[PDB]
């Protein structure tokens, strides 16, 4: 079971250990220009 | 009219419960089953 | 009693989501938006004119394109109370004749705070033609829309009530709630313009998206890769531009979620000023530079050139 | 049981038109009900039950209570749906009430609506079933056990007889059975006087042609149309109801609503135009030079309306003219079908479309109807042979309904034995076809330039009329070059003025 083997189980772990450190509760940062490209690259590498 | 009832207070104690353990992991197995009021309680939560 | 639960959501809209302004596709059909906006704000102008107030508009169209957003542009215009009434509490299909009892309930709490809207969607679920239903649910639906066609053919009393009723074919409603005098108006929503596409995309990078960062993006283009789209999606567009022009980069998980712990941290500790502060203005660019995640030009017109 | 007891129904026999063979029918029943007298002394046994049989809208409800108003009996409503519960027994206990309170005002008039919903026929193809059948015998015990003596007469309605009991059939519980015809051209004329006189009407509606070219229309349907008519004049703000608003809400009924703006390319608009101006244009030669026993074109639209991209409008004849169908008027008829292809294949020259499929699928099976249903050619066949698809009779497009229907064999089908005649029918066929396809292309590849201008006008317009195209016909006679229509500084204008 390497990484490239299953990448669903990859994305639920990634959710539930999201859900873990309650980092959904904080949904935006609307702030100006760097943390929004920080969650924008975060937002990208969770799904694919 | 009493079945009704009885289905709303559970369903609605269940979701009370669930709000309550938070932060949880609600699981349903088997959405295939479904009846209305059960799904008048997922639309509305 | 579902009426008065259902009475209970009451709601005075008076920002919505996208005005009537900002809506596409009412331009030809704008006139007739205008009249019911203002039978609804002044009921006592149509009732002394003597002319037909219309009873009820339908709203016909695409899943998704904005029509409850329409219909709270509309309420919102016409700064009247609306009341959210799904399609579950109308079928309570546990004895034969409450459907009846449920929408008179319905239109009378409606008349004593009239004028009203009544806002139902899915309107073609429940209220379609007779017949396509053959085992049991014939007569309950019968005295449903019997009990609805008569209560919209009240006789001469416009207490300022109106009911907008949502589906998605106009081939699928009863021919019996087709006639005017009782559901007056019909608005036809299916796409819109190319130009009302720019502009909705550029309102949309105006509130969503970095303002740096929309001179980069040629719109036009955009807009005719976004041709089957509706107004919410062209709304919810330049966020997920923005991580596909940032998909493009070669970048690790684990550090962007570091990053994000740390700043959902001391984000609600860090006071305001101190963020307008010049010093932490030239911080997040040092920060970009040095973790690499620079957006330019090029990379969003290989994005959107990628799309289709 | 709210059984309305009214003293004046409000409506009397001057109320109802069209139904002149069962009013005069039923007067009988008048006659019994304002004086039993003279019937009681000769000794008559009156009908036990008269049965109303008819399509839905033509007022067997309003004739049952024009009965009422005209007799001054207490008419006693409450339809055959209302016999339908949950529990058992009350629908029983309900007609055992119904009757008694029949019996208590002598005479009395007894009338159910939708009498089928509680005389389902037992079909051989929850407890309600049960409730159903004890509601019959309940009501057939009360009806045999009616005395005929003191007048109290029972009417059912019902729109369909073959789901009624026979039981019920039987002499001794329904006597008379009536049928409620759709009403006739003077029929209709005079259910849209009565129905014109609640309206504001003003003097250019002619009423004559509407009741004319509406063949089959219920009551209803013609006070629907009224009705739309009045709220079509609302909505243009009219006084009255103008000749205009009637031929809107004539099309909005009949066709369908106009829609806004909703068009295709211009390639998917001329084969649609190519192909009904064709079919048009067979008709109206096959009218000026043989004399044909067809119909007439009215008017041609591309412009889409409810579900139809594309319309050719085509009178009613007679129905005096549709029980003979001779041989010519078949081969007439069958050759306006083939029209549109006739109309694809010159205009286009070889490469046809799917837009009229249709007519080809309609001209081979009455093909096949001409030589093995009706054996009109005379090498005599064994057997008929069903239709494989079925499409029913219909608006504006071809009549199709010229014995009654096209795609109705008359149970005149038997299962076939010998598989080498059915080659030979095919082949019979196959050459009827293909030599009336040479027929009617050579028929229309001799008139391009009428053909050629009428497709042009009919693209700039939208919309043709019958007259325009009887005009464009007689300015351009046959055997005229193309290079006249294609020499005028707009080929798509009409000069004629209606």
């Amino acid at each position: 079971y390497q990484m490239i083997e299953q990448p669903g189980t990859i994305y639920l772990r990634y959710l539930v250990d999201i859900h873990k450190k309650y980092l959904m509760n904080y949904e935006f940062n609307t702030s100006c220009l760097a943390e929004r490209r920080i969650f924008l690259a975060h937002y990208q590498t969770i799904t694919y | 009219d009493m079945m009704l009832e009885i289905d709303r207070f559970y369903i609605t104690l269940q979701f009370e419960l669930a709000k309550a353990m938070s932060p949880c992991i609600i699981w349903i197995p088997n959405i295939h089953d479904l009846s209305y009021l059960a799904l008048g309680l997922l639309v509305n939560s | 009693d579902p009426i008065k639960t259902a009475f209970d959501r009451m709601k005075r809209v008076k920002n919505p989501p996208i005005p009537l302004k900002n809506f596409a596709s009412i331009e030809s059909m704008r006139e007739e938006i205008n009249e019911v906006v203002a039978f609804l704000q002044n009921p006592k102008a149509f009732q002394e004119m003597g002319a037909r107030a219309p009873r009820g508009v339908l709203i016909v169209g695409e899943r998704g394109t904005g029509k409850t957003s329409l219909a709270l542009a509309i309420a919102a215009e016409a700064r009247v109370p609306v009341v959210n009434v799904e399609a579950q509490e109308l079928e309570a299909g546990l004895w034969v004749g409450q459907s009846a009892a449920n929408v008179r309930e319905l239109f009378q709490t409606a008349r004593d705070l009239a004028p009203v809207i009544i806002f139902v969607e899915d309107f073609d679920l429940f209220a379609g033609v007779r017949g396509k239903f053959v085992h049991t649910k014939q007569q309950d639906h019968e005295s449903f829309i019997n009990q609805l066609l008569v209560e919209l053919d009240g006789f001469e009393k416009q207490d300022g009530v109106v009911l907008m009723a949502t589906t998605r074919n106009h081939k699928q409603i009863d021919e019996a709630l087709r006639r005017p005098g009782r559901m007056d108006r019909v608005f036809h929503l299916q796409s819109p313009t190319e130009m009302e596409r720019e502009r909705i995309l550029h309102n949309a990078a105006e509130e969503t998206m970095d303002r740096e960062l929309v001179d980069l993006v040629d719109w036009r283009k955009v807009s005719e890769k976004t041709t089957l789209l509706r107004p919410i999606e062209l709304k919810l567009v330049p966020m997920a531009l923005e991580s596909s022009a940032f998909r493009s980069k070669f970048l690790d998980t684990d550090e962007l979620l570091s990053y994000v712990s740390w700043f959902a941290t001391f984000s609600h500790i860090v006071p305001p000023w101190l963020r307008k502060t010049k010093v932490a203005k030239t911080m997040g660019k040092m920060l970009v530079n040095h973790l690499g995640l620079n957006l330019t030009k090029d990379d969003l017109e290989n994005v959107v050139d990628l799309m289709e | 049981a709210e059984a309305r007891v009214d003293g004046s129904t409000g409506v009397k026999f001057a109320d109802v038109a069209g139904i002149d063979e069962a009013v005069d029918e039923l007067q009988e029943l008048v006659k019994y009900l304002k004086n039993p007298d003279l019937f009681d002394k000769m000794g008559i046994k009156p009908p036990h039950g008269v049965l109303l049989e008819g399509p839905p809208g033509c007022g067997k409800t309003l004739v049952a209570k024009a009965i009422a108003g005209e007799a001054g009996v207490p008419f006693y409503q409450m339809a055959g749906s209302e016999f339908v519960e949950v529990l058992v027994g009350v629908g029983s206990a309900r007609i055992r009430d119904l009757f008694k309170r029949a019996k208590v005002n002598k005479p009395s008039v007894i009338f159910i609506d939708e009498i089928d919903a509680l005389a389902t026929r037992r079909q051989g193809i929850n407890a309600a079933t049960q409730e159903r059948e004890t509601t019959l015998n309940q009501l057939l015990i009360e009806l045999d056990g009616f005395d005929t003596g003191k007048g109290v007469i029972f009417l059912g309605a019902t729109n369909r007889r073959d789901l009624l009991d026979p039981a019920l059939l039987r002499p001794g519980r329904f006597d008379r059975k009536i049928r409620v015809r759709p009403p006739n051209a003077k029929g209709r004329l005079d259910i849209l006087k009565i129905h014109a006189s609640k309206v504001k009407m003003s003097d250019s509606v002619d009423l004559s042609s509407y009741a004319s070219n509406l063949p089959g229309w219920s009551g209803a349907k013609l006070a629907q149309l009224v009705q739309e008519a009045a709220l079509v004049a609302v909505r243009k703000t009219h006084n009255s109801i103008l000749q205009s608003d009637m031929d809107d809400a004539v099309d909005r009924l009949t066709v369908g609503p106009t829609r806004i703006g909703l068009e295709l390319g211009h390639q998917g608009q001329c084969r649609r135009a190519t192909t009904e101006v064709g079919v048009a244009i067979t008709s109206h030669l096959l009218l000026r030079y043989e004399n044909a026993k067809i119909e007439r074109c009215d008017r041609v639209s591309i412009i889409p309306r409810g579900q139809t991209l594309s319309q050719v409008v085509f009178h009613r004849l007679d129905d005096e003219s549709y029980m003979f169908g001779r041989l010519p008027q078949l081969l007439h008829r069958l050759q306006v079908l083939l029209g549109g292809r006739a109309a694809e294949e010159v205009i286009y020259g070889s490469d046809t479309s799917k837009a009229s499929v249709d007519y080809l699928s309609d001209a081979s099976w009455l093909a096949r109807k001409i030589l093995t249903i009706w054996n009109l050619e005379n090498p005599m066949v064994i057997h008929g042979e069903p239709p494989p698809w079925r499409k029913r009779p219909q608006f504006v497009g071809p009549r199709l309904d010229f014995e009654g229907s096209l795609y109705d064999d008359y149970d005149l089908v038997e299962p076939p034995v010998n598989f080498n005649m059915d080659d030979e029918v095919a082949h019979r066929s196959e050459e009827l076809i293909s030599q009336m396809y040479n027929k009617t292309v050579s028929l229309l590849r001799q008139n391009q330039t009428a053909l050629l201008k009428t497709v042009k006008v009919l693209l700039n317009q939208k919309e043709i009329s019958g007259e325009a195209i009887d005009f464009i016909l007689d300015h351009y006679p046959p055997q005229t070059p193309l290079n006249s229509l294609l020499q005028e500084q707009n080929p798509g204008s009409l000069p004629f003025v209606p």
